[PDB]
RNA sequence: AAGGGAAGCGCUUGUGACCAGACUUGCGCCCGGCGGAUCAUCCGGUGUUCUCACCGGUGCACUCCGCCGGGCUCAGGCCAG
RNA sequence: CCCACCCAUACCCCGCCCUCAGGGUAGAAACGAUGCCCUGAGGAGUAGGCGGCCGUGGAGGUCAGUGACGAAGCCUAGGGCGUGAGCCCGGGUCGAACGGCCUCUAGUGCAGAUCUUGGUGGUAGUAGCA
RNA sequence: AACGCGACGAUACUACCCGCACGUUGUAGACGUAUAAGAAUAGGCUCCGGCCUCGUAUCCUAGCAGGCGAUUCCUCCGCCGGCCUCGAAGUGGCCGUCGGUAAUUCGCGUAUUGCAAUUUAGACACGCGCGGGAUCAAAUCCUUUGCAGACGACUUAGAUGUG
C-alpha cells in the first residue's frame, strides 16, 4: 500500500502563440507554468524539457498516445509566463491545454 | 458493363433498359424510394403507386410539390404518384425476377442491390439499371522489458 | 499562487462585476473551470439609479420587425447578467469562446451540490478591498428584482434553510475543533521527547 | 554539487524517482551509481548527470573499494554481454545476470550499506521514491 | 554503388506550388501559374494574406539543385548505350527509364545498370 | 466527410486515409582450408608517346589470381541525448 | 514622473537564391574559359527598355533514338525535378505511329472581346397545356 | 424555447437490470484534479486561556506502478446489510459484518528497460461478450368522425360493447 502520487513533472498549460495584436506566429508557444509567477521563477526553468501528451484513434507501435517534444527557451513577460519551441507547432487547438515540464537536463 | 462492378454474376439478376421514354427526375425519385427494398415489397408499392394508394416521396426534385398524408410514411411533406415511371420499374423488376428464376436463384428473398437512373440522348428520356442479390511489432527495448516485467509479475 | 484545480468554486458576494468577469473570463480562456455563486449577491459599483438607467437603456434597445429571433434578449437574472458580462469579455463567435462558455457555470444562490464544496475569493474583484468607504454601491440581486426577476423570495428562503444548515455544521465542527485540541495535548506526554523537540526544531 | 558518495535522485529512465547514491564521476557526462541494491532494487548502473538531481545528503565511503569501482568504471563492463545475452534472450523468464555483475554488487553494497545502516532512517529514505506533490515548487525548495 | 556522393543536407525553400488567382473558382483556369497584370488586384499588389508570388528568391541551392532525395541526378535513360554512357557517375547520378520502352528493353536495361552499379528509378514499373 | 443566416483562398499544426525515398552492407588487414599458375627477372617478335606496353618462352608453396570457416578496423539510414 | 514588458517585412548576426562590381586562372597534370575559384555590395515597381528560358505545327542534320513484348492521346484521394512557365516517372485505357538534341520556318501560347461554333446547367418537373 | 426543464404510465423486439472479460471506443484535455460555517471590514474569532497581515495553512503523502514473510499495532480505508437522513438540478451519518491496512524494526526478492525517450495506470459516457433475474408495447398508414380544416395538421371512433 504505497498510497502516493507518482508525478515527476510540472503542470504546465498552453494558452496562445507567440503574437502580435493581429498576426500569430506558430513557431514558439506561451506556457504558463504552475506555480510561477515572476521572471526568476521563469529563469529556473529556462532550458527545461516540454510534452505535449494527448490521445489518438490508431495504435501504431503498441499505444494511442502521442507526444510532442520540446523546450523552454525563454521568460515572457513579467508574470512568469514562458516561450517555449517545440519540433512541430502545437495543434491550435490545444489552447488552454495541458503540457508536462519535465526537470531534465537538471543544473541543481 | 453496369456501375456496381462488385457484385459477383453467378449470385446476382441483372435488369437494365436503355432510351426509356420517361421523366428521368421522376424515375429518379421512384428508384431511390424502391432502393434496397425486397421484390415483392417494392412491386407491391409500386402497384399501390399505379392505385393512387401510396406515394413517392419527392426529396431531391421536388420544387412546389402538393401535400399528402400518405407523406408521413417516409417523414417528409412532399409525395407524388410517378405512373408512367412506376410502370417501366415494374417492367424492369419483371425482367430481373425471370432473370433470376431462369438462373435459379430464389425469389422469396431477393432484395434490390442497386439501382440506377442515368440521363438518354435528348424530351428528356433516361436510362434505368438494377441487380438483384441474395440477402444475408516494432517495439522498443523499454516497452519489451516493461512488458516482460509485467508477464513476470 | 497560480494553482491548477478541477473546478473552482467562487462566492460572489461582495464581488465587483466586471472585475469579476474579467478574472474569469481569463480563467476560462486560460482552461480553468469555473462556478460561480450568488450573483444576487454580486455588487455593481456606482449608484443603484444608475444601474437602473443602464438597464432601462438595454430594454430600450430592441428589434423591430421580429422580437423573436435577432433581437437583443433581456435577461433580467443575476446570474445571466454575469454572463452577459462574461460573454462580452470572452470571444463567443468562435469555437474557442463556445469553449470557454461551456467551462463557465452560474447560478443564483448556493445550490446543495455546491453547499459542501468551498467557496474561494477573488481579492482582486472584492469590494471592501477595492472600493473607497464612501462611495457608493448597488445589488445585482436588487436591480433583477426591479427589472422583473421573479425569484427573489424563494432564492432568499433557501439561503436561510442553507444557513441554518450550516450552522448546524458549525456546532459540529466546533465539537470536532474542540476535541482534536484535547486529543493533541493528551498525547503531547505519550510520544518520545525526541519527536516532539525533533518537530519543533524542524518547523512543526 | 556532486561529490563521490552523494544521493542523487533519479528523474528519468526505469529507474525514475528511485533515490541511488553516485560512486564515481565518470567522463563525458556519464556517472556510475548504485542503489545500493539491497535498499531500493538499483543495481550498479551508469546514469547521466544532466538527468540526476544531486541532494545534500553525502555518506560516507570509508572501508569501500575504490579499484573495484574503478573496473565497474571501464569502457566495456555494462556494454559487453549485452549483443549475447539479448540475442539469447531469443514462458518468458529473467535473463540472468552476468556471474561477474552479481559477484560485484555484493562487495560494494555490503561496505556502503553498512555506512547507510548507521544514520537514522537513512535506509527508509534510499528505499523510497521521490514524488511531487501538491503545492511544491521546485524552483523554491531545497534539495 | 547504392550510396551516393557526399552532399550537404538538401533544402527546399517552399514544398507547395504556385497556384493560379481564381483557379480555385473558375474551372477554365488551370492551376499553373500566371502572374497577373491587373493595376488593382491584391496578389500582385503583395497585400498580406493572399497568394504568394514565384521569385529568384525561393531558389533552391546550387550545390542541391535537380537533385533527388536520395542525392542522385536524374538522367532519362533509353538504352543499353545510355546506362553505359552513366557508367562514370555512379554515386551522383541515377538512371530513369523512358516511359515508351519495351519490357525486354526494360529487362535488358535493369541488368545492365545493376552491373554497372548505377541506381534505377523505376526498376520495378512491369514485375 | 463537413453544415446554427454564404462559400472559395494564405500561414501553421492535429486526426484519418494513402504513398515516394533510406537500409538489406561495402573497404582494407590477421588466421586456416583450399582451387589454380597471368609473381618478379631475363630472352625473341610486334606497336608505340624512344621508353613504355602486348604476345610466346622462363618462372609453380612464406611469389601472384578467386572461393570458403573465422577475427579486427573504417565508412555506412532515421530520430535523438 | 519612474520601472519592466509585447511586436513590423524596420535595425543587428547567420544561411541560401539572383544580379552587379572588383580580382585570379597556359612553355596546359588542361577548360560544358559561353568554364571554374575569391571578395564585396544590392534586392518594391505602372508606362517603357533589355536578356534568358518554357511550349505548338512543319523542314534539314543527328541520336546505327522509342515502338503491336504496345507509339500517340486521355484519366489518376501515386510520385520526382525546376522560383516559375513547364519537364520526367508509376498505375488504368488504348491501338499505330512518336520523340530528344543544333539550326530553319510560322495560320505558334487566351478568361474576358454584350467574342464565333458546339455541347450542357440552375430556373424547373416551375409557368403552363384556353 | 420546435438544440430549456420536471413528474408519470407502458415499453415486444433489441436486450431492461445485476457481476466482470474487457474494449487496438470516445471526450477544448486526471496524474493528491483532497479542503462547506455564516457575517463584519471605522471589525471579527474563541475551548473564554487568548488569538487575527500572511492558504508560503490543514489533511494526506514510505513499501516489485509498491512483492512475500515475521515482532508489534487497534489506527485508517472500502463493499455490502439495518436505522435514519438528505428534493435549489437530491446524499451523508451511526451501528454491524466482511476484506485490506509500517505507528517500530528486520529478512528474502528487484539487476538486463543496458546513459533519456507519455511512468499506455483516472472518471464519465458508449459498445461486444457471458451467466442470474425479469418483461412480453406502441405509433403511423386504412376506414370513420366534424367540436377542425387552402393542403398538412387537430378533436373523435374501429377488439363484443351504452360498439
Amino acid at each position: 500500500p504505497s498510497e502516493a502520487g507518482h508525478r515527476l513533472y510540472v503542470k504546465g498549460r498552453h494558452l496562445s502563440y507567440q503574437r502580435g495584436r493581429r498576426n500569430t506566429h506558430p513557431k514558439t508557444s506561451l506556457i504558463k507554468i504552475e506555480g510561477v509567477d515572476d521572471t526568476a521563477a521563469a529563469n529556473f526553468y529556462l532550458g527545461k524539457r516540454v510534452a505535449y501528451v494527448y490521445r489518438a484513434q490508431k495504435e501504431v507501435r503498441g499505444t494511442k498516445i502521442r507526444v510532442i517534444w520540446g523546450k523552454i527557451t525563454r521568460p515572457h513577460g513579467n508574470s512568469g509566463v514562458v516561450r517555449a519551441k517545440f519540433t512541430h507547432p502545437l495543434p491550435a487547438r490545444s489552447f488552454g491545454a495541458s503540457v508536462r515540464i519535465m526537470l531534465y537536463p537538471s543544473s541543481i | 458493363r453496369y456501375a456496381a462492378t462488385e457484385i459477383a454474376p453467378t449470385k446476382s439478376a441483372r435488369a437494365r433498359g436503355s432510351y426509356l421514354r420517361v421523366s428521368f427526375k421522376n424515375t429518379r425519385e421512384t428508384a431511390q424510394a424502391i432502393n434496397g427494398w425486397k421484390l415483392q415489397r417494392a412491386l407491391t408499392f409500386l402497384q399501390n403507386v399505379i392505385d393512387k394508394k401510396e406515394a413517392v416521396p419527392m426529396r431531391r426534385y421536388a420544387g412546389s410539390t402538393g401535400r399528402t398524408a400518405q407523406g408521413k410514411q417516409w417523414g417528409v411533406s412532399r409525395a407524388r404518384w410517378p405512373v408512367k415511371s412506376a410502370q417501366f420499374l415494374i417492367g424492369l423488376l419483371k425482367n430481373a425476377e425471370a432473370n433470376a428464376d431462369a438462373k435459379g436463384l430464389d425469389t422469396g428473398n431477393l432484395i434490390i442491390k442497386h439501382i440506377q437512373v442515368n440521363q438518354a440522348p435528348k424530351s428528356n428520356p433516361c436510362h434505368i439499371e438494377l441487380i438483384l442479390t441474395e440477402a444475408e511489432s516494432h517495439l522498443s527495448s523499454r516497452q519489451r522489458g516493461v512488458r516482460i516485467r509485467r508477464a513476470l509479475t | 499562487m497560480s494553482s491548477f484545480e478541477s473546478v473552482v468554486v467562487i462566492d460572489g458576494k461582495g464581488h465587483l462585476l466586471g472585475r469579476l468577469a474579467s478574472i474569469v473570463a481569463k480563467q476560462l480562456l486560460s482552461g480553468q473551470k469555473i462556478v460561480v455563486v450568488r450573483c444576487e449577491a454580486l455588487n455593481i459599483s456606482g449608484e443603484f439609479f444608475r444601474a437602473k438607467l443602464k438597464y432601462h437603456a438595454y430594454l430600450r434597445k430592441m428589434t423591430r420587425y421580429n422580437p423573436t429571433r435577432g433581437g437583443p434578449f433581456h435577461f433580467r437574472a443575476p446570474s445571466r447578467i454575469f454572463y452577459k458580462a462574461v460573454r462580452g469579455m470572452i470571444p463567443h463567435k468562435t469555437a474557442r469562446g463556445a469553449a470557454a462558455l461551456e467551462r463557465l457555470k452560474v447560478f443564483e444562490g448556493v445550490p446543495p451540490p455546491y453547499d459542501k464544496k468551498k467557496k474561494m475569493v477573488v481579492p482582486q474583484a472584492l469590494r471592501v478591498l477595492r472600493l473607497q468607504p464612501g462611495r457608493k454601491y448597488c445589488t445585482v440581486g436588487r436591480l433583477s428584482h426591479e427589472v422583473g426577476w421573479k425569484y427573489q423570495d424563494v432564492v432568499a428562503r433557501l439561503e436561510e434553510r442553507r444557513k441554518a444548515k450550516g450552522a448546524a455544521y458549525y456546532e459540529r465542527k466546533k465539537l470536532a475543533a474542540r476535541q482534536l485540541s484535547e486529543a493533541k495535548k493528551a498525547a503531547a506526554a505519550k510520544v518520545d521527547p525526541k519527536v516532539s523537540e525533533a518537530l519543533a526544531a524542524y518547523g512543526y | 554539487s556532486l561529490q563521490p558518495g552523494t544521493v542523487l535522485i533519479l528523474l528519468a529512465g526505469r529507474f525514475r524517482g528511485k533515490r541511488v547514491v553516485l560512486l564515481k564521476c565518470l567522463d563525458q557526462g556519464v556517472l556510475l551509481v548504485t542503489g545500493p541494491f539491497k535498499i531500493n532494487g538499483v543495481p550498479l548502473r551508469r546514469v547521466n548527470a544532466r538527468y540526476v538531481i544531486a541532494t545534500s545528503v553525502k555518506v560516507d565511503l570509508t572501508g569501500v573499494d575504490q579499484a573495484k569501482i574503478d573496473e565497474v568504471a571501464q569502457p566495456k563492463y555494462f556494454t559487453a554481454e549485452k549483443a549475447k545475452e539479448k540475442a539469447s534472450e531469443e514462458k518468458p523468464q529473467k535473463k540472468p545476470v552476468s556471474s561477474t555483475r552479481a559477484a560485484d554488487q555484493k562487495a560494494i553494497d555490503k561496505a556502503l550499506i553498512a555506512n547507510i545502516k548507521k544514520v537514522d532512517m537513512l535506509a527508509s529514505y534510499l528505499a523510497s521514491s521521490f514524488s511531487l506533490r501538491k503545492g511544491d515548487k521546485p524552483h523554491l525548495m531545497k534539495f | 554503388m547504392v550510396a551516393a556522393k557526399k552532399h550537404v543536407p538538401i533544402v527546399k525553400k517552399r514544398t507547395k506550388r504556385f497556384m493560379r488567382h481564381q483557379s480555385d473558382r473558375f474551372k477554365c483556369l488551370d492551376s499553373a501559374w500566371r502572374k497577373p497584370k491587373g493595376i488593382d488586384n491584391r496578389v500582385r499588389r503583395r497585400f498580406k494574406g493572399n497568394l504568394a508570388m514565384p521569385s529568384i528568391g525561393y531558389g533552391s541551392n546550387k550545390k542541391t539543385k535537380h537533385m533527388m532525395p536520395s542525392g542522385h541526378k536524374a538522367f532519362l535513360v533509353h538504352n543499353v548505350k545510355d546506362v553505359e554512357l552513366l557508367l562514370m557517375h555512379n554515386r551522383t547520378y541515377a538512371a530513369e527509364i523512358a516511359h515508351n520502352v519495351s519490357s525486354r528493353k526494360r529487362i535488358d536495361i535493369i541488368t545492365r545498370a545493376k552491373q554497372l552499379g548505377v541506381k534505377v528509378t523505376n526498376a520495378k514499373a512491369k514485375v
